RNA sequence: UAUUAAUCUAGAGUGUGGUAGGGAGUUUUGGAAUUUCAUGUGGAGCGGUGAAAUGCGUAGAUAUAUGAAGGAACACCAGUGGCGAAGGCGAAAACUUAGGCCAUUACUGACGCUUAGGCUUGAAAGUGUGGGGAGCAAAUAGGAUUAGAUACCCUAGUAGUCCACACCGUAAACGAUAGAUACUAGCUGUCGGGGCGAUCCCCUCGGUAGUGAAGUUAACACAUUAAGUAUCUCGCCUGG
């Protein structure tokens, strides 16, 4: 399955926090393919959990079956610092088989670039921009919308009696 | 610091993720984004002040409670 | 040819499936409307054209032969008043009625008429009444 | 667990392409009631899982009184190849 | 026999003779109420100020006070009748 | 509800200060009495509705 | 119409493809706030009310700062909103799991609606056993008010409210409107899928609202989500 943790060490120094991600991740994960790593850093956190006041950030992208799950979490009390670690299963997101759709991948990029091209017209270098044009509406319908327009499945039908039909 | 800009539509503003297009929402990757949408006291703004749709109110929501257990937001002034 | 775009639903009993279309064609004003098309529709609607109620009742079928729809058309006058008054049906399933030839209904002192279909499908009241047999009172049109 | 819908519609068809009988249904039926009843002998205190045991163990069996009244026949041997009856 | 200018918003069942028009715009308006006043002109001997007349003599302004909006806004003043508690 | 003095003026950190205490002072008195579910609901539905109505016309 | 022998897909389902959800259960995690305790500063009231008095306080209260323990509920988000058959569902995560919407050149080929009896669920209070108990509070005690106060106010205060397993099966369990099917002006919102491709807005298919004519009603009012035109099935009513 694809699951993703976030996990949370003391800031003591960083290569030995390194080597406790790395044994978190060999001794836990079951059944598992590829675990991708990443190091967000040292960032000041705003509540101090256990009144501490700082933390490195590790994000794992690994993937594998459910199992994967249960013996890091008991792990992780039993472990040290881990002050905190969520396995966000990303097929429950707010939101992830459009992400895994691909038209609306494509679709997402152009308006990505569209809407970035308004956005330098609006903040033009020093000429004055007069239109000021983004959250207002736009100009006339989308002439694609009229065009591509979708067609009704129209079903034809064929004469077989009549009598009195003024037509 | 001063309010970016007024509603200079009607009496909203608008939705960003839909012009973008974002469709998918992740805390370290538009984590700056999601600061401007809480309020000044660490506080969910509703709808007049943060603009998106009911959806991505929803998501951006779910996402803010999900960072505040992360601990990489504030959760109330004093 | 006729084509449509619109799905054509029915109920499951055939007369007041008909009875409802009619009143409420008539009560609305409209005057185009379908429904699906089974042969006692079709033959009821073969005896009220010959009466006069209706103008055109016109059925079709697809190019596979498997579903066809009939369409029929009210006749209103000039000023947009109807013909038909009341339409009521008396055997409705479950509660079938048999009525023998002398006890043959005249509705509305004959000014309306009486759908009774014997053994050769559907026939007017007067014209039962002339062959002297009755049978299955469909519904009463006036 | 999702069972893996393909392959008991593989092993239940008769011919190709009859993803829609009524022989796949049961027999999806019937890997579908396994499942419930782990699931529910598990947990004890889920209900709407009990109203969708109780209503597919239902449609079950309706299903296979339409195909009792029409053809017999292959109702027996379905019966036996499932052994849903006891 | 009543005579109306419909403007969209009437029934057709009260006016007898129907004459779809305009009735905000204050040029359409006044075109027509004196195009039947016209008609009583002409057979009243006096000489005709619009119809059956060329284009010079039919010029009209537009009163005060790009093109003409015919809109209808001014939605907000209807709001939900006042109740609650 | 923290506001800065600016130390330039006093009386303009109270005409902000009187903002955040209204909304406080609100949550304050929704959290004195116990209210069922209800009529809990109840009165959140028609705080919004009041509000809603006066934003309607304010424009 | 019923019976039998068969064909068809439009009813209803299945699969593939899109897809929205506080739907449910099990196991973990988190922060505000109250209470108690521990440690400092401090020095006479605090508390409560219509006004007061019980009450707490030089044994140092209230307050202020830090820490610890414990239980219960999850601000903002939060709605001219979403989900479920109903009761109901709102901190975060994992596992298990239910139903639903849209498009289907796919499949079975009437397999569908209702349902006496039966089974399942079913707010809160209540019961039995064993835990738990921070806050609140039936019963109870005191102080007030009062002609009297077993009440409204205040100070205390047990069961209970919480958890596990067993029962109880009642509510203004209300949309005071049983379910299913076909048809019947329009307008304004809002939500989802699909089509176009910055939003916004347009169209299609559905869910949830407001206004509104024919139509219905004793009237209030309902009005495409009917209390309208009709059918099937079940339940129920016959003066107080
Ligand atoms: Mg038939
Ligand atoms: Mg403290
Ligand atoms: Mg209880
Ligand atoms: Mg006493
Ligand atoms: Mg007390
Ligand atoms: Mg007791
Ligand atoms: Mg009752
Ligand atoms: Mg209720
Ligand atoms: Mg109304
Ligand atoms: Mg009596
Ligand atoms: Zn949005």
């Amino acid at each position: 399955m694809q699951y993703n943790i976030i996990l949370l060490v003391d800031g003591s120094l960083s290569l030995e926090q390194a080597n406790q991600v790395n044994e978190k991740q060999q001794q836990t994960l079951t059944n598992v393919e590829g675990l991708q790593t990443e190091y967000l850093g040292l960032k000041e956190l705003a509540y101090p959990i256990k009144k501490q006041l700082s933390a490195h950030y590790y994000r794992w992208k690994f993937s594998g079956d459910n199992q994967s799950t249960k013996d890091f979490k008991r792990t992780a009390n039993i472990n040290k610092q881990v002050l905190r670690e969520l396995i966000i299963n990303l097929e429950r997101e707010y939101g992830y088989l459009a992400s895994i759709n691909p038209k609306k991948q494509q679709l997402a990029l152009q308006k990505r670039a569209k809407y970035d091209e308004i956005i330098a017209r609006e903040n033009n270098p020093e000429n004055p921009d007069v239109p000021v044009t983004s959250g207002l509406a736009s100009t006339q319908p989308r002439l694609s919308r009229t065009e591509k327009a979708q067609k009704p499945k129209e079903e034809l039908w064929d004469v077989v009696q009549k009598m009195g039909n003024f037509d | 610091k001063r309010m970016v800009r007024p509603l200079f539509k009607r009496s909203k503003k608008y939705c960003r993720f839909c012009a973008i297009g974002q469709l998918r929402i992740d805390l370290i990757d538009d984590l700056e984004a999601l600061k401007r949408f809480l309020s000044p006291y660490a506080k969910i703004n509703p709808r007049r002040i943060t603009g998106n749709c009911q959806m991505h109110q929803r998501h951006v929501a779910k996402a803010l409670k999900r960072a505040r257990y992360l601990a990489l937001v504030p959760f109330v002034k004093d | 040819m006729i084509t449509t775009t619109k799905p054509i639903k029915a109920h499951f009993d055939p007369v007041a499936d008909l009875l409802t279309k009619i009143n409420n064609a008539r009560k609305a004003k409209l005057m185009t409307v379908t429904t699906i098309a089974s042969k006692l529709k079709i033959a009821i609607l073969e005896i009220l054209v010959k009466e006069g109620y209706l103008a055109n009742f016109q059925v079709l079928e697809n190019k596979s032969k498997t579903k066809r729809i009939v369409t029929f058309n009210l006749k209103y006058t000039q000023r947009r008043i109807p013909s038909i008054n009341g339409v009521k049906q008396i055997s409705k399933p479950g509660l079938r009625i048999y009525r023998p030839f002398e006890k043959l209904p005249l509705v509305l002192n004959g000014l309306g008429i009486a759908i009774i279909s014997t053994s050769d499908g559907v026939m007017t009241d007067k014209v039962a009444r002339l062959k002297k047999i009755g049978g299955e009172i469909l519904a009463y049109v006036w | 667990m999702q069972i893996d819908k393909n392959g008991i519609i593989k092993s239940a068809q008769l011919h190709d392409k009859d993803v829609g009988s009524i022989q796949v249904q049961v027999s999806l039926l019937t890997s579908q009631i396994k499942q419930l009843t782990d699931h529910l002998l598990a947990n004890k205190k889920d209900f709407i899982s009990k109203r969708g045991l109780y209503a597919k163990v239902s449609k079950r069996k309706r299903l296979l009184k339409y195909l009792k009244h029409n053809d017999l026949e292959a109702y027996r041997n379905l019966v036996k190849t499932l052994n849903l009856r006891g | 026999p009543v005579v109306a200018l419909c403007n969209t918003n009437t029934n057709p069942e009260l006016v007898d003779f129907i004459i779809p028009a305009n009735n905000h715009q204050p040029q359409s308006t006044c075109l027509l109420m004196n195009l039947l006043a016209d008609a009583v002109a002409e057979a009243k001997a006096m000489p005709t100020m619009f119809a059956y007349k060329p284009d010079e003599e039919i010029q009209i302004e537009i009163p005060q006070k790009k093109q003409i909006t015919s809109q209808r806004l001014n939605i907000t003043r209807n709001p939900e009748v006042l109740t609650r508690e | 509800p923290k506001i800065e003095v600016k130390n330039d003026d006093l009386e303009l950190a109270l005409k902000k200060f009187k903002r955040v205490s209204l909304e406080i002072r609100r949550l304050a008195q929704r959290h004195e009495y116990h209210l069922r579910k209800g009529m809990r609901l109840r009165e959140k539905r028609k705080i919004a509705q009041k509000k809603r109505r006066k934003f309607r016309n304010m424009v």
